């Protein structure tokens, strides 16, 4: 019943600086244990009884604390540091730490828009799907817009973000705009357009239905 | 060495039941207690219980109380968690895990076990070639895409050219709508090799026995 608080929910840390992640318990613990979850992967021990450091796990993880207030410290912060990190202790039973998410601040880029009509497969079944794809921006933020004809369409779209790459430390995203066959026939101009913390100008796909 | 190995995925309907095994090997499975823990998409991890194996001793979080069943059979060196009278609530990845003596810390970890708990049917996929606009294409490289469409419950698998195509490739995780799935790819690769080479998509839908390959045709 000791609770495990991880401030910040987010941490922003710079490739090659020092970065501390810590955990803060509701009363005092006698050992933290520490775990990365990268996404799509189990949780993965890098420190155990506070400052002990799992084996194949890189020395530029560390851990200390004492009492109610305990540290994961990363020396040099590399992309594959991406990832979920969680405290963990034992008084009575076990609990864990919310987590804290370690976002790598790599350098600002731009999105890199592409546009996808309806395949002729699912046009045959009387659906009618536009895709675009916002690939290897960063930060996660980002704003796509579709227009039909010039005009914002905002019903039927799904939305779904990647997790921060392992490597570049970029984002993506993925945009579909699900329309029935009839609606989509009814008009020609299929337009999507990216807004991105890198510019005020929207980056912009079209095409024209038929052509 | 140690190596912990849990079932595969389950979906199962509110009110139901579903056993999630972890089959243990690499050490003597009695001497060490199997933890079991929680993940639910963002509640972080929470400890589920504990089950010694031989003397079958157990350990129960409060809150898992009636809900979780350990069990254990040294003659298979499997542990077993039942959670019974299921709910959404209850729709969450489950890992078992294993330390040492006493309180300890969880130094093997089982790959997880997704489980989803919804009246919703079982539904294959669509699966859609994305080429690209009719024309020339910016610059030399490309863009090509699959859409994976009106499947449940998770998960899929998708590959690019049965997984000689990796680099480039970015899979976005599932979107729920109406109780359907929607998933999608996108693969960059140089002009010079598509559509010269042929590129087609991967993907698989256990949960429906679905094994679907899409050649990304030039429109």
């Amino acid at each position: 019943q000791i609770v495990l608080t991880q401030s910040p929910v987010i941490m922003s840390a710079s490739l090659g600086e020092e970065i501390t992640l810590t955990c803060s318990a509701s009363s005092s613990v006698s050992y933290m244990h520490w775990y990365q979850q990268k996404s799509g992967t189990s949780p993965k021990l890098l420190i155990y009884s506070t400052s002990n450091l799992a084996s194949g796990v890189p020395s530029r993880f560390s851990g200390s604390g004492s009492g109610t207030f305990y540290s994961l410290t990363i020396s040099s912060v590399e992309a594959e540091d991406a990832a979920d990190y969680y405290c963990h202790q034992w008084s009575g039973f076990y609990t864990f730490g919310g987590g804290t998410k370690l976002e790598i601040q790599r350098a600002d880029a731009a999105p890199t828009v592409s546009i996808f009509p309806p395949s002729s497969e699912q046009l045959t079944s009387g659906g009618a799907s536009v895709v675009c794809f916002l690939n290897n921006f960063y930060p996660k933020d980002i704003n796509v817009k579709w227009k039909i004809d010039g005009s914002e369409r905002q019903n039927g779209v799904l939305n779904s973000w990647t997790d921060q790459d392992s490597k570049d430390s970029t984002y993506s995203m993925s945009s579909t705009l699900t329309l029935t066959k009839d609606e989509y026939e009814r008009h020609n101009s299929y337009t999507c357009e990216a807004t991105h913390k890198t510019s005020t100008s929207p980056i912009v796909k079209s095409f024209n239905r038929n052509e | 060495q140690v190596q912990l190995q849990q079932s595969g995925t389950e979906l199962m309907k509110p009110g139901s039941s579903v056993k999630i095994s972890c089959k243990a090997t690499g050490y003597r499975f009695s001497s060490y207690w199997v933890e079991w823990v929680k993940q639910r998409p963002g509640h972080g991890l929470e400890w589920i219980g504990k089950i010694l194996p031989g003397i079958g001793s157990t350990s129960y979080n409060e809150k898992f109380k009636g809900k979780a069943t350990f069990t254990a059979d040294t003659s298979s060196n499997t542990a077993y968690m039942q959670l019974s009278s299921l709910t959404s609530e209850d729709s969450a990845v489950y890992y078992c895990a294993r330390g040492y003596y006493g309180p300890t810390w969880f130094a093997y970890w089982g790959q997880g076990t997704l489980v989803t708990v919804s009246s919703a049917k079982t539904t294959a996929p669509s699966v859609y070639p994305l080429a690209p606009v009719c024309g020339d294409t910016t610059g030399s490289s490309v863009t090509l895409g699959c859409l994976v469409k009106g499947y449940f419950p998770e998960p899929v698998t998708l590959t690019w050219n049965s997984g000689s195509l990796s680099s480039g490739v970015h899979t976005f995780p599932a979107v729920l709508q109406s109780d359907l799935y929607t998933l999608s790819s996108s693969v960059t690769v140089t002009s010079s090799t598509w559509p010269s080479q042929s590129i087609t998509c991967n993907v698989a839908h256990p949960a429906s026995s679905t094994k679907v390959d899409k050649k990304i045709e030039p429109r």
